[PDB]
RNA sequence: GCUUGACUGCGAGCGUGACGGCGCGAGCAGGUGCGAAAGCAGGUCAUAGUGAUCCGGUGGUUCUGAAUGGAAGGGCCAUC
RNA sequence: UGAGCCUUGAUGUGUAGGAUAGGUGGGAGGCUUUGAAGUGUGGACGCCAGUCUGCAUGGAGCCGACCUUGAAAUACCACCCUUUAAUGUUUGAUGUUCUAACGUUGACCCGUAAUCCGGGUUGCGGACAGUGUCUGGUGGGUAGUUUGACUGGGGCGGUCU
RNA sequence: GUUUAUUAAAAACACAGCACUGUGCAAACACGAAAGUGGACGUAUACGGUGUGACGCCUGCCCGGUGCCGGAAGGUUAAUUGAUGGGGUUAGCGCAAGCGAAGCUCUUGAUCGAAGCCCCGGUAAACGGCGGCCGUAACUAUAACGGUCCUAAGGUAGCGA
RNA sequence: UUUUGUAUAAUGGGUCAGCGACUUAUAUUCUGUAGCAAGGUUAACCGAAUAGGGGAGCCGAAGGGAAACCGAGUCUUAACUGGGCGUUAAGUUGCAGGGUAUAGACCCGAAACCCGGUGAUCUAGCCAUGGGCAGGUUGAAGGUUGGGUAACACUAACUGGAGGACCGAACCGACUAAUGUUGAAAAAUUAGCGGAUGACUUGUGGCUGGGGGUGAAAGGCCAAUCAAACCGGGAGAUAGCU
RNA sequence: AGGGUGACAGCCCCGUACACAAAAAUGCACAUGCUGUGAGCUCGAUGAGUAGGGCGGGACACGUGGUAUCCUGUCUGAAUA
RNA sequence: UAAGGUGAUAUGAACCGUUAUAACCGGCGAUUUCCGAAUGGGGAAACCCAGUGUGUUUCGACACACUAUCAUUAACUGAAUCCAUAGGUUAAUGAGGCGAACCGGGGGAACUGAAACAUCUAAGUACCCCGAGGAAAAGAAAUCAACCGAGAUUCCCCCAG
């Protein structure tokens, strides 16, 4: 789903980029294997943050 | 049992309605899957007999605050 | 030969049924057909040719319209 | 790679005719020296009519009511249609890969002087299996029931308006 | 041997054997909503269902019907997908008769859509079936034989009051 | 009593005494009685408690029409010489009774369905651990030796003791016949008869439960029984039947 | 009121109306103390896998019927005075 | 409160007591064997068998005390796997069971009625199961009303068959 990643994963990543993808995908390889963070309306504004500050 | 231990789902009767309306009692059952969560306050994998709808319920809410619940309602996981 | 009375709304009175119902019926109102006219015609010489009700379908009618204005549905009449 | 979708470019033989004219709009000039017409080939479309275009020769132009056509310009720019091609997004009967759900009545380790169960590691399957919901076929396995009446007893035959 | 205790002790049931079908193990199957157990702490020389009932000679013909196992070009077809068209409501327009946008809603159900059925080929130690009408050998009768009946095919062996 | 019809040899009763069957509640209609009267009457409740208070409401004096609506007229139709239905009669509330409706509804009585419990000390199968099978026969395989053969085969004694083997007690089973039939016994006695080293029999204990169990299969068995046990409950099931 | 006393008792007895009584334990009332709880004003804030919907049911007198509302086994999914 | 009394069938025996220590009635306590939630382990209920601590002019045996399970809280420890968790121990507090109706919730019939019978009715009744109280449940409007308003829930009587 609106998931956020972190990392270079394959060709849906661009070091964090608002996507849509399944949600089997989303949970137990994104949601933690780490590389990414639910997007559960606060997440969306804390790394908002660390995009503008870093 | 056969019990959502989130959302509290727990199969209910019914009635087979066909086509002439003969009444014949059965049971609704939920779609309950065992899936194994792993939370990154605790550091552990969490397993939870919950239902399918109940997948998605964790979805919105995270499964710190599903687990948070579970700990009101003395639940044990 | 000429035509549509196999008319519409009615119907005194009567026959026959336990009942549901069925059958006959002059005449009146409206508008017609035939005849020059008096008149006759509400199917066929008569007696069999039929399916009560529930449920719907079609056409017509503001009759109803669960706050109001519509509408849905129902009823009425025609009909399957 | 099939299909929808969004840009970008090809793309239009009624006929007289400078001539394989898309329609509405802006439009008397834009383009060329940020190096042009017009010849010479490769590839290619195709009603072999002709057009498009890379490379290259080339070394200074091509137009517009121009007179005609029912409707004027490949002078140029816009939202597009017909046809067609290539990237980019979305969605799919078969084949492969990945592991991270799931499966493990495989090994191994611990709770634990425990053939249960639970946790971990690893091998192998794997988004299948299996289950739930919905749905078609099957279904006396099982359950609830019907299977008419007069009648010289009943059944049989026959009858019911 | 077993069986209708308490009217039927058998020609019945069982039986080793035989054949078909199911089944590669987390077996099929069965009890179980499930877990689990049985099967089995067994692995096709094994297990389960069914049929027949030692042994001896053997078990013919027929795949249409009814079941099952397949093969599939097409037809039809469920959930789902919701393409079109119609209706209701009314902002606005029409001095009126009426028409009618968007929105929401009702109704209609093209396409996508697997098994099953239709279709084709097998299977009878599957359920079954192995004839109806005629003609023909001394008098009848019978039919070795020959036609018809388009129903899939018309009693082989042995036996027979 | 039931019948067209019974002394009827159709049914019921040995007798005696006690007990025993058309009720009750709420509604509705009618009759009688009583009150008031175009009005009658309250229910819950209040209460110095059946009063008193409370008129919420019901019924009636107005109906016709599907209805809007109209109204002593209305409806039908374009309109009726008319017609359908009404107007011109006083009802209402108590009480008792005759009926109906719903409840068990005059009483007695089914065979059965369903639910919840209780039973495998009987019987059926199975598991676990023990016990019993007197006696008399038949003499397999194998072992050994001899004959015989080129060598096997074959055969002869001895030895061996195989068997859902035979005869037959205890034990188990119950085929024929009689007695017994208000028995000694709700299936036995007496005399014959079958099995009896096994697919045996039995003690002890456990497991399998009602649409289920078990079953060498009779639709048998499951506490003197079984085409669905027993007990309790729905339940006073229902009964057009006696 | 009633019951008993040798047959039917106002005046025989137990009682009755009435007047009283609790050391100890205990129920219920207020009065009061203590330990926790929390007032009022002002400024905000307004309950999301939820409402709804596809489907399968059940409950509302109301059997899917033109059928609203309520509950949910399944799938999907908002708006923000 | 008392001159009588030692419950009754049911006498007798033996005394007690008569002005406050007979008996009788009431309040508060003590003892309260064994079984039963039964709770130290078990068991065919009213029986058997331990662990630890404590007491002996006889420190054998007996007497005394305590030790069930679950949940919560707190402390101490503790794997696979380093920290951590799973797990283990101890302590504190609470629960267990019975009991006639009534309540709430989860499951849920059939006879019968429809003169049969499947929709339906019987009926969410009978019964089962969980949980709780003296009441429970419900309860302060995303309710009705209809352009006027009313203002939670529950019960009764009407509306009304």
């Amino acid at each position: 789903m609106q998931v956020i990643l972190l990392d270079k994963v394959a060709n849906l990543g661009s070091l964090g980029d608002q996507v849509n993808v399944k949600a089997g995908y989303a949970r137990n390889f994104l949601v933690p294997q780490g590389k990414a963070v639910p997007a559960t309306k606060k997440n969306i504004e804390f790394f908002e943050a660390r995009r503008a500050e870093l | 049992s056969r019990v959502c231990q989130v959302t509290g789902k727990r199969p209910v009767t019914g009635n087979n309605r066909s086509h002439a309306l003969n009444a014949t009692k059965r049971r609704f059952l939920p779609n309950l899957h065992s899936h194994r969560f792993w939370v990154e306050s605790e550091k552990r994998f969490v397993t939870l007999r919950v239902s399918a709808k109940g997948m998605r319920v964790i979805d919105k809410k995270g499964i710190d605050t599903v687990l948070a619940e579970l700990r009101a309602r003395g639940e044990k996981y």
